[PDB]
């Protein structure tokens, strides 16, 4: 049962460690910054299944 | 003294009562099913 | 194993009493018993029940049917032709390929 | 659970157990232990102690109080019933309730109080009625499991003087003492008693009673309470001949326990016995 | 490894028995060698030769009942020539057991064998024949 | 151990899972079980036996070498994508293993011989509590990673389950060793139609749980154990067995009670998927599963074993320290049958 | 209908809250009078089915069965009210219960529609006689019982309940009558087959089948008698009523597969016949009867000619009431004497008359002769069978001698002949028992004045 | 014993049906104005 | 015929740690 | 009563069980096509947001 | 999971506003009668257990079960219609989404069509 109460309530508490991207301390960027952007800006409303 | 041989009887007041609502559930569950009344065969003008 | 002893016997409701028609000890309750067991298991059931069925209308159909049947028999008579056909759909009503 | 509040007692004491062992000089103990402490005496608990306590507050019939009366042990020990062990295992388990009668008293109202013979002596009349074969060797291996599995978890014993008496001079008292039953009791079985008593009763509880934490007090003291788990194991099921019974008897007697005024409902309900019928409201 | 059922699906029909003989006999003899596993870790044999004497004991003769099944189910294959309805494995899941009675030198633990190791054998052949999925794809 | 400790023992259990629950991170996750452990152990050793200290020990072996199989098959699916989303695992090697792992977790077979042993070192507190609370986290992660799951892998384990849930069940008397077999069985049910529909699994497992608390709630109220210790209690309270006997059928899914709503949704989605085979062995040996209810139940309520003399006098004691979640989770896991509809309340 | 259902459930409250000496009276009386209630639904219609809620209908086949099984409370509570009496009031109050609540999932599962509803009061019905069987039963087999009555049950409903699954899958709704009008053939291939046997095994082993009939005279050898009128006179009737009912579906699959089952069935009647003709004791004699006639049913089914259905529905009916008859009339002798073997009651004519004159009657129709219910029912089965095959007929007529002989035996062993000395046990007849015997017979031979009524929807 | 305990509890069943009927009530208004 | 109810020897064979 | 009661009440069930009859079908179709498209509203898994992704400049000119 | 990870649509609110527009269930939908006596029932198995008087003692607490579960029984039977009607909307929008694969079949009747027939013997 994947609740997602921290996103209900906005806590945002775990989701910021995810992903390489999604600010860094400092701005370092990550060694794959590039693509994975692309990536994920390809993602979306396509959602898992025809994402693959 | 007589309303303690009322308590005797008590209890056979139950299922006749369950046969009215009986029949009253018949009524409701005939009456939720009224789609036609406008058959292909038997239906004459009504009076 | 300790016990009690054993059952003494099934017990008579005679050794109690002559006349109890079976059922229970008391000898007030059975006679109420055994009436009311006759009066419904007998005089209701079994005769107006009986007499009820043996009453019930023809949602067989089957006296309509006789009398239809009478019906067209006078008209396959009459007209002479065929009684009986021997095709229960009419054959240019159907497709065949 | 509630302890949370409080974190329990502060208060101790100490229960008193007299060890006279006799007949008629049973009593001469519980007289004196009674005078002895200001801790209500312990009456003796046997076979309607569990009634006395019940609601009621009163015997029943022997036949399911029991089922095992004293009177018919004495005047036909080795029964080819088991009553010789019957009364003992049974009288056993009473006893044990004592304690937990008292001792929770004790962690309660933190009085001294004061019992009457408690179960560390229940070891010995087994121990002798073994010897003059009263009971067969499996009864008392029944005893003895059904011992270490309920004694050992009871911890402090003692704040209790043991006695002695004389076995003749008892003797001499059982033949003043008025029943006729006690008066038969043979005296090589009461001889033994007494010797194995003083050989090893005394011999390790005085060391422990020479010695005489919180949070395990509580623990106990909820053990106390709701007795039928002190109760809980002395039930076990290991089927020797005298002990049990068969399903009809048991189902039968059960059917005629609560034909009794106060015992077809918990106590605060009953309707039998003039409990208030307000809360049925 | 599935590629190893696979080998022996491309039977084809029941041509060069052999061929298909020698498959089955590897499958026979791999399922033994897993059942002396777990059997070799859940019955600590101690002494270590008479734990070698076990798994030879179950590989031989699970690659036995493999081989003759194997070679049993083509040939009747290739004789009757039928050669595709069930029964056709029918005879070699009977004689399956057979083959498993003679280990165990028993009529019994070889008569009922024979009774549902061909039963199985029919029903999978009467799969493939089928389509039958036994752990179908979600789907839904 | 004072109750003020136990209870933030037990609260960080719940918080333990609750992680689980709410977390997508995935190294939130494995310290949900981690948590989860640590605050596992300690309840288990409450009164403390010679005995139940192995018993503690299998379960920390068992859990403690899972959670590191898991954390490993993580770190090599980060290794193949950079990721720590749940959603897909993009690396069949790492999935499997972490597929196992949650197998070991759940206790489902041929990892679950630790299940039946664990049971017998603790008392019916604990054991209730770790045959429910126990079985949700890692079921909570399983319905998140369902989208991707290896079917087969997932079926075997669910039927084998189901067969050694059965076969071990039959053979033994004392009750919890036996409690140990049936939820070692239902979990077959749970994880089998998982990868296919995890809505009938959250069914299944609210069933479940509702049930085995009838359970363990009995035998708590009568403070049985041994088979034969259940025996005597026909006739003290003789309404308590006269109610084992029926959960018990819920257990064994006779059709009216509840417990058969489960099952037959479960029949009915892999229906959807064809695989038509599988429910039908899995159906029918979910019978073998019910025989040892049934006669767990002659020994009790239907039959009556000798009575021992000396629980007359506790005739006179009422039972104290009435459990007041109980009569609910009687009749919910009982008589729910004409309201299977409400699941898709589950969506 | 819903309006026999609900007081059915009435009764209920009404047991509980009876006073404690007094509950008989109650729970008869009312039985008796719903009883007379559901003899209205017998009306049917000659052609369309009748139906009412969207989730009950009554079909002609349906409505007679009805009417037996709610005639038959007040039997087994007249039979039972004397066999247990020194049980404890909350006990026996709860006893009625397991009766009641019994008959009120068969009028349930009989009205049915929806067949995954139909199935799951079908099975449902297995828990209160397990009950019944296990705890009131005599002597220690019972317990055994039990388990043969249970998972011979299941392991043949188990699979029935996923194929009914899978067809509302593979076809729009698992309803009874668009399925009656929307059927469409199954064929041959592997699949199919596997799909026929799987919507026959389990209503082909709930009536016993030959090969499959162990359980239940092992049943009947141990359950109290209220178990027994039922599960004699009804649970095998309704396997039937399934049985009859899923025959929408299939075909030509049958003309195909009918083969191995008519042979069990063919020869298992002679067979079981002939067991039938040697048994130690009487309360299993009458159960192999039992089956000895349900094959006539299952042939009868499975040849599927209409003569055969109405002979089906007919014999159905007769020997349930035939069925129970028997088991009540035995239990008499096995309460007077506590004897079951047949060969201690000797000459129990002698020593009271009645008794014998409904042996008489019952085992009369038990070998069924004209014009009963019984015969006529397995007259037609026997003109549809040799219409099926010329030569079926040799093993009929086999049948119709041995039922004659044991039957005829059960009577004149048990009965005529001398005394037995020693035996003074025996008290001269309980009015209630004359009564209830008086009960099942007359309805019985009412019944051939108008089978029309009887003969179901294939009339 | 009249006590309080017995009215708590009462008089918590009595508010939940009132809530009940309440947010019934309103919910069918709601349901008329979103719809007819 | 006074019901039947198991007997001693009967409720040894569970007495066994396993059936 | 006269059969017409019979007869429109048979006529109104046939219908609307024909109707479910109709839609579980259709039903089962448009599950099918929706997961394995995933083009349906309806059995799309979660998937990463753009939220989370930053848009600054980063120390290295590139990324 | 289907449903679940629908567009639009809030995580842990049990009941959306986009409900609310569908009727609410009336008072005496015989569903939540049920689960009336659902709850009455587990109210009187809760002196039963505890010895009592069954049924006359308590009756205060059995009023207490019987509008707890109704209660609930209420909102949950609301979630439950809102969840069907939302399936079936998702579907016929989906229905008009790909017209292509649910085909307008032509009805060829009875007469047009052929069937083999199959004799009982
Ligand atoms: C579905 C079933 C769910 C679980 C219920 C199991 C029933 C258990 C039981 O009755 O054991 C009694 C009984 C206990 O023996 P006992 O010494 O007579 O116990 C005293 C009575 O329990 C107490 O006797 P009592 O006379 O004091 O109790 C009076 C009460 C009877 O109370 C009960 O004993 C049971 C309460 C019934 C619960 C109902 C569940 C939901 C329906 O009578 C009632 O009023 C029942 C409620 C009916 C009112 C409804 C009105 C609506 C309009 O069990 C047995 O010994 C034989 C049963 C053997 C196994 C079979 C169990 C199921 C059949
Ligand atoms: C005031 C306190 C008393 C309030 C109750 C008054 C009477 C209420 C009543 O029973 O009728 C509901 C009544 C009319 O019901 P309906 O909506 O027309 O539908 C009834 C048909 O049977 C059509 O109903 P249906 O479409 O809901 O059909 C029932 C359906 C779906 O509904 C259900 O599942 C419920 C059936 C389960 C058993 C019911 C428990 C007993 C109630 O369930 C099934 O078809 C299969 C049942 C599953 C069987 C499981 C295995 C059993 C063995 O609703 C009312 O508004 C009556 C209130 C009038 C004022 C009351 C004041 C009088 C004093
Ligand atoms: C110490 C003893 C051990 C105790 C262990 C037992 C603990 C039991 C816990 C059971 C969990 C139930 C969940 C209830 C949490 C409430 C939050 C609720 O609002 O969730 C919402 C969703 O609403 C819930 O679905 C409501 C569930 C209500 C529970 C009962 C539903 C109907 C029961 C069906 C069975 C029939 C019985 C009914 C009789 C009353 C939001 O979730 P959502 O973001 O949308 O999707 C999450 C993903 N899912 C669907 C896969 C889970
Ligand atoms: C592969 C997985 C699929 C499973 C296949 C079928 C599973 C159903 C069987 C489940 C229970 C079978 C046995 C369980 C209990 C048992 O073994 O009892 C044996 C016991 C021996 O005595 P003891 O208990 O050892 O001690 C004696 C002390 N007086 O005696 C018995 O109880 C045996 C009789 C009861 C079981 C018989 C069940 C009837 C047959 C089972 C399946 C039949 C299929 C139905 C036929 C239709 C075909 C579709
Ligand atoms: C050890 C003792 C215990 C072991 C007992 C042994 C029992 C053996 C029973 C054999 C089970 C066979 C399982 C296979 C069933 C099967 O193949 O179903 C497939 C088939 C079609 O699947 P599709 O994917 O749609 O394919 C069609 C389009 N391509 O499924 C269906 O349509 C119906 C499903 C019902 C399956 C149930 C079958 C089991 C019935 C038991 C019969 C017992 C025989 C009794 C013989 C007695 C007669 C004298």
């Amino acid at each position: 049962p994947f609740f997602d109460v921290q996103k209900r309530l906005g806590l945002d508490l775990d989701r910021w460690m995810t992903i390489q991207s999604a600010e860094q301390p400092h701005k370092i960027p990550g060694r794959c910054h590039a693509f994975e952007k692309e990536w994920i800006e390809c993602a979306h409303g396509i959602g898992g299944i025809r994402a693959e | 003294n007589v309303l303690q041989i009322v308590r005797d009887h008590w209890v056979h007041i139950l299922v006749p009562v369950g046969f009215v609502f009986g029949c009253y559930l018949d009524r409701r569950s005939d009456e939720k099913l009224t789609a036609f009344r406008n058959k292909s065969l038997l239906f004459k003008r009504e009076l | 194993r300790l016990q009690e002893d054993p059952d003494p016997e099934d017990e008579n409701l005679y050794e109690k009493n002559p006349d109890s028609h079976g059922y229970d000890k008391d000898p007030i309750v059975d006679l109420w018993n055994m009436r009311v067991v006759f009066f419904f298991g007998f005089s209701i059931v079994l005769v107006l029940g009986s007499t009820f069925v043996a009453y019930l209308p023809d949602y067989r159909m089957q006296e309509w049917a006789r009398r239809e049947a009478e019906r067209l028999v006078k008209y396959r008579e009459a007209n002479g032709l065929p009684l009986m056909e021997s095709n229960c759909f009419d054959p240019n009503k159907i497709q065949l390929p | 659970l509630g302890e949370r509040t409080t974190r329990k007692l502060t208060e101790t004491s100490k229960v008193i157990t007299v060890d006279g062992n006799i007949c008629s000089g049973k009593g001469r103990l519980a007289r004196e232990i009674a005078e002895k402490l200001g801790l209500r005496h312990f009456p003796e608990a046997g076979i309607h102690y569990a009634d006395s306590t019940t609601g009621d507050g009163k015997p029943l019939d022997v036949q399911l109080s029991g089922n095992c009366s004293l009177e018919k042990f004495y005047d036909d020990p080795k029964s080819n019933d088991g009553n010789s062990y019957r009364l003992q295992s049974w009288l056993y388990a009473s006893r044990l309730l004592q304690y937990a009668d008292a001792l929770e008293h004790l962690l309660s109202t933190g009085q001294g109080v004061v019992l009457e013979r408690s179960i560390y002596s229940d070891f010995v009349f087994l121990e002798a009625m073994y010897r003059q074969g009263f009971i067969r060797k499996q009864c008392v291996e029944h005893y003895n499991e059904v011992k270490k599995v309920t004694a050992c978890e009871y911890l402090p014993p003692h704040v209790v003087v043991y006695v002695d008496v004389p076995v003749p001079e008892i003797q001499s008292r059982i033949q003043k003492k008025g029943n006729p039953h006690e008066m038969k009791i043979t005296a090589a079985y009461l001889q033994d008693i007494e010797n194995a008593y003083k050989k090893t009763f005394l011999p390790e509880m005085s060391e422990k009673c020479e010695v005489l934490d919180d949070r395990t007090f509580h623990r106990l003291r909820m053990l106390v309470q709701n007795k039928l788990e002190v109760l809980n194991y002395t039930t076990i099921p290991v089927y020797l001949p005298e002990i049990t019974i068969g399903a009809h008897q048991s189902d039968r007697v059960f059917q005629k326990f609560t034909e009794l005024p106060g015992r077809k409902y918990s106590p605060g309900y009953n309707e039998d016995v003039g409990d208030k019928w307000i809360w049925l409201k | 490894a599935k590629t190893l059922l696979h080998k022996y699906s491309d039977i084809p029909e029941g041509t060069e028995c052999h061929r298909k003989a020698y498959a089955s006999t590897s499958i026979g003899g791999a399922t033994g060698l897993i059942v002396s596993a777990y059997s070799i870790a859940l019955k600590p044999p101690a002494s270590f030769l008479e734990g070698v004497a076990r798994t030879g004991r179950y590989t031989f003769t699970s690659a036995a009942i493999g081989a003759i099944f194997g070679l049993t189910s083509c040939i009747s294959a290739q004789v009757r020539e039928k050669p595709d309805d069930p029964l056709n494995y029918f005879i070699g899941g009977c004689a399956g057991g057979l083959t498993l009675g003679a280990r165990t030198r028993s009529y019994g633990i070889g008569a009922a064998a024979c009774a549902y190791m061909g039963l199985t054998a029919a029903l999978v052949k009467m799969g493939q024949l089928e389509g039958w999925q036994v752990f179908a794809e979600p789907k839904v | 151990m004072n109750p003020i400790i136990y209870t933030t023992l037990i609260m960080t259990v719940m918080s333990g899972t609750m992680l689980v629950m709410i977390s997508s991170h995935w190294l939130l996750i494995w310290i949900g079980f981690e948590m989860n452990l640590l605050a596992m152990i300690p309840v288990l050793m409450k009164n403390f036996n010679p005995r139940a200290t192995e018993a503690a020990t299998k379960y920390f072996l068992t859990q403690a070498t899972a959670s590191m199989m898991l954390m490993m098959a993580i770190i090599i699916n980060l290794l193949y994508s950079g990721q720590w989303t749940i959603t897909k695992m993009f690396n069949p090697v790492a999935m499997t293993m972490m597929t196992m792992a949650l197998a070991m977790k759940l206790g489902l077979s041929p990892f679950h011989f630790w299940v039946p042993e664990v049971t017998q070192g603790i008392s019916l507190q604990a054991g209730l509590l770790l045959l429910t609370w126990q079985k949700l986290a890692p079921l909570s992660v399983l319905c998140q990673i369902s989208q991707s799951i290896n079917p087969n892998l997932m079926l075997t384990m669910a039927m084998l389950s189901i067969l050694i849930g059965g076969w071990g069940g039959l053979n033994q008397t004392q009750l919890r060793k036996i409690m140990a077999y049936s939820s070692i069985a239902h979990m077959g049910w749970m994880t089998a139609v998982l990868p296919y529909n995890t809505t009938m699994t959250i069914l299944n497992l609210l069933i479940y749980i509702t049930m085995t608390l009838a359970m363990f709630m009995l035998l708590i109220h009568s403070s049985a154990t041994t088979t034969l210790s259940l025996s005597h209690t026909w006739n003290k309270m003789p309404v308590i067995t006269s109610l084992m006997m029926v959960t018990l059928l819920s257990m064994g899914g006779l059709p009216p009670l509840s417990g058969f709503m489960p099952k037959w949704m479960i029949i009915q989605e892999m229906t959807k998927n064809e695989s038509i085979i599988m429910p039908t062995l899995m159906a029918m040996t979910a019978l073998l599963n019910l025989y040892f209810y049934m006669r767990l139940a002659y020994s009790s309520s239907l039959t009556m074993f000798p009575s021992t003399n000396n629980m007359k006098m506790k005739w006179q004691f009422e039972h104290t320290k009435q459990m007041k979640l109980l009569p609910t989770m009687i009749v919910l896991s009982t008589l729910v049958l004409p309201m299977t509809p409400a699941l898709s309340s589950l969506n | 209908m819903l309006k026999i259902i609900i007081p059915t459930t009435m009764l209920l409250p009404m047991t509980w809250m009876s006073k404690h000496n007094m509950i008989w009276i109650n729970a008869t009386v009312h039985s008796l009078l719903i009883s007379l209630i559901s003899l209205s639904l017998l009306n049917q219609l000659g052609e369309n089915s009748l139906n009412f809620s969207l989730t009950f209908f009554s079909d002609s086949l349906s409505a007679p069965l009805l009417v037996l099984t709610t005639w038959l409370l007040p039997l087994m509570l007249m039979a039972s009210q004397s066999h247990l009496s020194k049980e404890t009031t909350t006990r026996k109050k709860l006893y009625i219960t397991m009766l009641i609540l019994l008959q009120l999932f068969l009028i349930m599962t009989f009205t049915a529609t929806e067949l995954i509803l139909f199935y799951i009061l079908f099975e449902a019905t297995l828990v209160p006689t397990l009950i019944i069987i296990t705890r009131w039963g005599n002597q220690t087999e019972r317990l055994n019982a039990g388990l043969y009555f249970l998972f011979y049950t299941l392991a043949g409903s188990l699979p029935l309940l996923v194929a009914l699954v899978y067809i509302q899958n593979t076809t729009g709704s698992l309803n009874f009558l668009i399925i009656h009008y929307w059927s469409h053939p199954l064929s041959n291939s592997w699949s199919n087959i596997f799909m026929w046997l799987a919507c026959i095994m389990a209503f082909m082993v709930k009536m016993p089948l030959y090969g499959l009939h162990l359980w239940l005279p092992k049943a009947h050898v141990e359950a109290p008698i209220a178990g027994s009128m039922v599960l004699a006179a009804v649970l095998l009737k309704l396997g039937g009523y399934g049985m009859m009912r899923i025959t929408t579906i299939l075909n030509p699959l049958t003309n195909y597969m009918a083969y191995p089952f008519l042979m069990l069935s063919m020869w298992g009647m002679i067979m079981t016949s002939s067991i039938c003709l040697r048994q130690t004791d009487l309360k299993s004699l009458i159960a192999y009867s039992s089956v000895s006639h349900m094959a006539l049913v299952i042939v009868a089914i499975m040849i599927q000619t209409p003569w055969s259905f109405m002979g089906a529905t007919a014999l159905m009916i007769a020997h349930g009431l035939t069925s129970s008859m028997l088991f009540c009339l035995a239990n008499t002798n096995y309460e007077r004497v506590h004897s079951r073997t047949m060969i201690l009651a000797r000459g129990l004519q002698t020593l009271l008359p009645l008794m014998a004159t409904w042996w008489l009657m019952a085992s009369l129709t038990n070998l069924a002769l004209p014009p009963s219910i019984n015969l006529i029912g397995e007259l037609f089965i026997i003109t549809a069978s040799f219409s099926w095959s010329n030569i079926t007929i040799i093993l009929m007529g086999m049948n119709m001698m041995i039922t004659a002989l044991y039957s005829l035996y059960m009577l004149i062993t048990t009965q005529r002949g001398k005394y037995t000395h020693h035996i003074n046990n025996i008290k001269a007849s309980f009015t209630r028992e004359n009564a209830l015997m008086a009960l099942h017979i007359l309805p019985l031979l009412l019944l051939t004045l108008n089978p029309k009524m009887i003969l179901g929807p294939l009339y | 014993p009249d006590w309080l305990k017995v009215g708590l509890t009462l008089g918590t069943s009595v508010f939940l049906w009132i809530y009940l009927i309440k947010q019934h009530k309103e919910d069918v208004l709601e349901y008329k104005r979103r719809n007819g | 015929a006074r019901q039947w109810q198991p007997d001693v020897e009967w409720a040894e064979q569970f007495g066994g740690a396993v059936m | 009563d006269g059969p017409e009661k019979n007869y429109e009440k048979t006529m109104a069930i046939l219908q609307i069980e024909a109707e479910k009859a109709e839609l579980r079908l259709k039903e089962l179709e448009v599950r099918r096509l929706m997961r394995a498209r995933g083009d349906g509203p309806w059995y799309q898994y979660p998937t990463i947001d753009k939220a989370l992704i930053d848009h600054s400049p980063k120390t290295t000119p590139d990324n | 999971t289907m449903m679940s990870g629908r567009p639009g649509r809030v995580p842990l609110q049990f009941l959306p506003n986009e409900a609310r527009s569908l009727p609410p269930p009336k008072l005496t939908d015989p569903r939540l009668v049920y689960m009336g006596f659902l709850g009455y029932c587990s109210g009187l198995i809760d002196n039963a257990i505890r010895r009592r008087p069954v049924v006359s003692a308590g009756l205060h607490r059995q009023l207490l079960y019987v509008t707890s579960f109704v209660f609930f029984g209420y909102y949950l039977l609301k979630r439950q219609d809102y969840m069907y009607a939302l399936r079936d909307h998702d579907m016929f929008a989906y229905v008009k989404s790909h017209p292509e694969d649910f085909p307008e079949k032509d009805k060829k009747t009875y007469g047009e069509i052929l069937e083999e027939f199959h004799p009982v013997r």
